């Protein structure tokens, strides 16, 4: 299928307790594969996948060069970010960015990606067009003309559809036993009184791989998406994922309600009931 | 791998 | 500022049987900012070594992190997740509920 690259960098402040702290992390589809972190007793790019470890020392050198390069560039723009907003020196500030490609099952670049936020709010982001910046605030469009005048997307759109694409697709071969493999959800379905008067039944999907995955509960063949509970996907902590959809249902009515999971893992969707 | 941007700031 | 406090879900790696060796998690996610306390408790008391992911965020740039530990769950022990953030006066314990 398609499949996708993605860097995430978290740089924090924490005045009164040191410098910033810098994590970064490096996804392949819902694969973590690198992380950094500043505040390690050693920092390095250090592998988080079995098929990144076979890249050699170089690779690692020059990962690691380059986030503590990047923690240096971070902790400035944290400064640069106070004087932006008129902000004091006490308090602690967050800088997020992501970047990334998707590409196609022919290894074609589908669209790239890097945002910018300040505070869990949008700053800056990069086009579509991977030429031209959207700026959030009269703050942000200091950086788009500073980014303008430097050049700064031709930059990530060189990067974006040139060695993010390359990366992945390398990645993607050396780890396909798993990059390349999607699970299929397990499902069943659970039934528990409430009263006399009502139940719940719950939809289960679990050891899925990836995390997309949509469970629906239908009553007479109509979604019930507003009466549906539905929690977020959460990792099981073996790469896999689970969810669970519930709807609270008149006793006697349990048949009127199906149960619809859609996963790139199966051939076709699955329909399932309460069996009793 | 990592994007490698040098000299570029808020 | 603008904050956003932790959804918590505490559950197990696998179905639980009693007697059979498991991983307990606890799932903080939709937080900002990305301080947070997590502690695992077995009958109320703190276990230790629990471990944790990298730390990341979603598209909306709010935080996640999953902390586990390997358990062997027993009819008798009750597990829960502890959770403290900026945004909660005091802790919030959930918890764990094999149905759930």
């Amino acid at each position: 299928g398609s499949h996708s690259m993605r860097y995430f960098y978290t740089a924090m402040s924490r005045p009164g307790r040191g410098e910033p702290r810098f994590i970064a992390v490096g996804y392949v589809d819902d694969t973590q594969f690198v992380r950094f972190d500043s505040d390690a007793a050693s920092p390095r790019m250090a592998p988080r996948a079995p098929w990144i470890e076979q890249e050699g020392p170089e690779y690692w050198d020059g990962e690691t060069r380059n986030m503590k390069a990047s923690a240096q560039t971070y902790r400035e723009n944290l400064r640069i970010a106070l004087r932006y907003y008129n902000q004091s020196e006490a308090g602690s500030h967050i800088i997020q960015v992501m970047y990334g490609c998707d590409v196609g099952p022919d290894g074609r670049l589908l669209r790239g990606h890097n945002q910018y936020a300040y505070d869990g709010k949008d700053y800056i982001a990069l086009n579509e067009d991977l030429s031209s910046w959207t700026a959030a605030d009269t703050a942000a469009q200091i950086t788009q003309r500073k980014w303008e005048a430097a050049r700064v997307a031709e930059q990530l759109r060189a990067y974006l559809e040139g060695l993010c694409v390359e990366w992945l697709r390398r990645y993607l071969e050396n780890g396909k036993e798993t990059l390349q493999r999607a699970d299929p959800p397990k499902t069943h379905v659970t039934h528990h009184p409430i009263s006399d008067h009502e139940a719940t039944l719950r939809c289960w999907a679990l050891g899925f791989y990836p995390a997309e995955i949509t469970l629906t509960w239908q009553r007479d063949g109509e979604d019930q998406t507003q009466d549906t509970e539905l929690v977020e996907t959460r990792p099981a902590g073996d790469r896999t994922f689970q969810k669970w959809a519930a709807v609270v249902v008149p006793s006697g009515e349990e048949q009127r309600y199906t149960c619809h999971v859609q996963h790139e893992g199966l051939p076709k969707p699955l329909t399932l009931r309460w069996e009793p | 791998a990592s994007l490698n941007l040098p000299a570029v700031s808020w | 500022m603008i904050q956003r406090t932790p959804k918590i879900q505490v559950y197990s790696r696998h179905p639980a049987e009693n007697g059979k060796s498991n991983f307990l998690n606890c799932y903080v996610s939709g937080f900002h900012p990305s301080d947070i306390e997590v502690d695992l408790l077995k009958n109320g008391e703190r276990i230790e070594k629990v471990e944790h992911s990298d730390l990341s965020f979603s598209k909306d740039w709010s935080f996640y992190l999953l902390y586990y530990t390997e358990f062997t769950p027993t009819e008798k022990d009750e597990y829960a997740c502890r959770v403290n953030h900026v945004t909660l006066s005091q802790p919030k314990i959930v918890k764990w509920d094999r149905d759930m």
